């Protein structure tokens, strides 16, 4: 409900070091191929981050309906960015409960 | 073993085939049929139907 | 044996580290790619080097 927004600008962007920072699977993108980030270049880069459950992952996609997509975080009709998700069972869970 | 799920080892076997231009050498369980000619039949010659 | 982020790189028409400089597939590639996890047989607590 309170995702952070970080503006990235006026810097050299190397997208090949993204895989080393976090152990995800694939670099899912919609308007651009994941292969060809480095040769082209953009105007501004925005970063948004939040922690969800494993069922409501496909709701973060352009044109979806649910609970996360309707009241918490909605993507536009024409999204030209990338979405990344990975499991975090080892750093984000307690036996009593993560409240 | 304490690494994440994206840094796990993955054994990979890539089976690469080539299309049939040479006489065929490798394939499996399809029973052969005695050849009959001069009749409108269905044939299966090395993987092509007609 | 590769890393989990590089399983997607075994595909025609892609770049990266494996597809560029280590193992490249052709653009007209036909065939199947079989990949499975091997953390039990190819990992050590001291480190597999």
């Amino acid at each position: 409900y309170a995702w952070n927004r970080k503006r990235i600008s006026n810097c050299v962007a190397d997208y090949s070091v993204i895989y080393n920072f976090a152990p995800f699977f694939a670099f899912k993108c919609y308007g651009v191929s994941p292969t060809k980030l480095n040769d082209l270049c953009f105007t501004n880069v925005y970063a948004d981050s939040f922690v969800i459950r494993g069922n409501e992952v496909s709701q973060i996609a352009p044109g979806q309906t649910g609970n996360i997509a309707d009241y918490n975080y909605k993507l536009p009709d024409d999204f030209t960015g990338c979405v990344i998700a990975w499991n975090s069972n080892k750093l984000d869970s307690k036996p009593s409960g993560n409240y | 073993p304490t690494y994440g799920v994206g840094h796990q080892p993955y054994r990979v076997v890539v089976l690469s085939f080539e299309l049939l231009h040479a006489p065929a050498t490798v394939c499996g369980p399809k029973k052969s049929t005695n050849l009959v000619k001069n009749k409108c039949v269905n044939f299966n010659f090395n993987g092509l139907t007609g």
